[PDB]
């Protein structure tokens, strides 16, 4: 048995010392969530039992770990460390990861985490830091976590945040926090600033990307928009929305992109003359990459003819008034006319008079042309002979 | 119908065309009182436009005309 699943199924103690170690040696997954255990010390007996534990999940418990500075245990082997729902502070945190040297994944979501001192020994291998439902995590707190060399996935979402600037990062300059951040989940946040994009594209190592419901990215007529400026936006960019970026939708991002911000780079003192471009601040703010660009880029209704029909052999009959299609042939009109008045098509006489030409009859003899080849105005009249 | 949806735009309106003269030439197809609102729409309708814009507008046609509404994958 190498992955044991135990959800949901009542455990509260640990059992004999050396039973779980004898009966199956080689457990390497263990998911012992929401169970009855009401305390740290079970869990920490039943780790040091297992020696190949590579995932250990004992999420929804509740656990009161003990304040002591003693290292309850170390687990060298264990690598996947998932605790949601627990109500987990950041001294807690630290004070776990620091018997885990080959900690490779730490989940911290519905925890309410209060960071305040950075990890310097402690959170030296950790990749994977989820801290997702967390209100208390703002801008200020993700700074002091940034200097962790070994921090290559963030999951941080469903936090409340708006805005994650960069001071030591100036103008289309490299940001020395986040050494290894190449995707950092982004959902249920409240951005409705482009500068978020902006300071997120000076990740020295920013990949994939994933900003689901968000009040600049709603499901709305202006997604795909958005989505081609975040595109623009982040030049290093291989993956948005958890969907693959080609090169050639990309590339017509960056010129929509272009296309629609050279009325603001002109107008701002914008000028294809390197010696005479001389672009304000709050424009290289608000566009770091423009540059870049700038150098890579260089610098039936209305067809219908509503005229009358008249019969000079037949008077008795009234001068209707028919909406024909310009494009249509001489030999539909003849063919509705022969059906209309029960007529043989082989002796029909067409003809049409302008208004503009008073007193001149110009005949319709040509059956395989159209009438707008024979100067048919809306306007005109058709005679019918016969 | 099929025809009124085609991939190539031109087809479109030449097909349309060419319904709105046959309704112009034959009477006994359509009834008095539906005839008049498939002119108006046959007229008040570009099908040189966004397909998703034009096939709303033709499923229009065939449930006023009694036709099932043709449907794909």
């Amino acid at each position: 048995l190498q992955e044991v699943s135990l959800r949901n199924c009542a455990v509260s103690c640990a059992g004999e010392k050396g039973g779980v170690a004898e009966a199956c040696p080689n457990i390497r997954k263990v998911d012992l969530s929401k169970n009855l255990l009401s305390s740290w010390d079970e869990v920490i007996h039943i780790a040091d039992q297992l020696r190949h534990l590579e995932v250990l999940n004992v999420s929804e418990n509740k656990l009161k770990f003990p304040s002591g500075s003693v290292l309850t245990g170390t687990l060298s082997v264990l690598k996947v460390l998932v605790l949601n729902q627990t109500g987990i502070t950041w001294a807690e945190v630290l004070r776990c990861v620091a018997g885990c040297p080959g900690l490779e994944e730490l989940y911290l979501e519905s925890n309410n985490i209060f960071i305040s001192e950075r990890p310097t020994d402690v959170l030296q291998t950790v990749k994977l830091l989820d801290l997702s439902s967390n209100q208390l995590i703002d801008e200020n707190q993700l700074y002091l976590i940034a200097h962790l060399p070994r921090l290559e996935q963030l999951i941080l979402s469903d936090t409340g945040i708006s805005s994650l600037h960069f001071p030591d990062a100036g103008i289309g300059c490299k940001t020395s926090m986040f050494p290894s951040l190449k995707y950092l989940v982004v959902n249920d946040n409240q951005i409705s600033q482009w500068s978020f994009f902006n300071e997120l594209e000076k990740l020295p190592s920013l990949r994939a990307l994933s900003c689901l419901r968000n009040p600049l990215t709603k499901e709305d007529k202006e997604a795909e928009t958005a989505r081609l400026l975040i595109i623009a936006s982040i030049g290093q960019l291989k993956t948005l929305n958890k969907c693959e970026i080609l090169p050639e939708e990309r590339r017509r991002a960056e010129l929509d992109y272009r296309k629609a911000f050279g009325n603001e780079w002109k107008q701002a003192g914008g000028h294809k003359d390197p010696e005479k471009n001389r672009l304000s601040e709050e424009f290289l703010t608000a566009h770091p990459r423009y540059q870049f660009l700038c150098l890579k880029y260089g610098a039936l209704k209305n067809q219908l003819l509503t005229l009358k029909i008249k019969y000079p052999h037949q008077l008795d009959q009234k001068v209707l008034e028919k909406q024909l299609p310009g494009s249509m042939t001489i030999q539909k009109v003849k063919g509705l006319l022969s059906r209309l008045l029960k007529v043989p098509v082989s002796d029909l006489l067409l003809s049409y008079e302008s208004p503009k030409k008073p007193g001149r009859e110009i005949e319709l003899e040509n059956d395989l042309k159209s009438l707008q080849f024979y100067s048919v105005e809306n306007g005109d009249c058709l005679l019918v002979r016969w | 119908c099929l025809l009124l949806c085609h991939r190539f735009p031109l087809i479109r309106k030449t097909t349309a065309s060419q319904v709105y003269e046959t309704l112009l030439t034959y009477s006994d197809v359509v009834g008095a009182d539906v005839l008049d609102e498939v002119v108006t729409v046959l007229s008040d309708t570009a099908w040189d436009a966004e397909l998703a814009v034009v096939r709303e507008q033709r499923n229009r046609l065939c449930d006023l005309l009694g036709v099932p509404r043709p449907q794909l994958v």
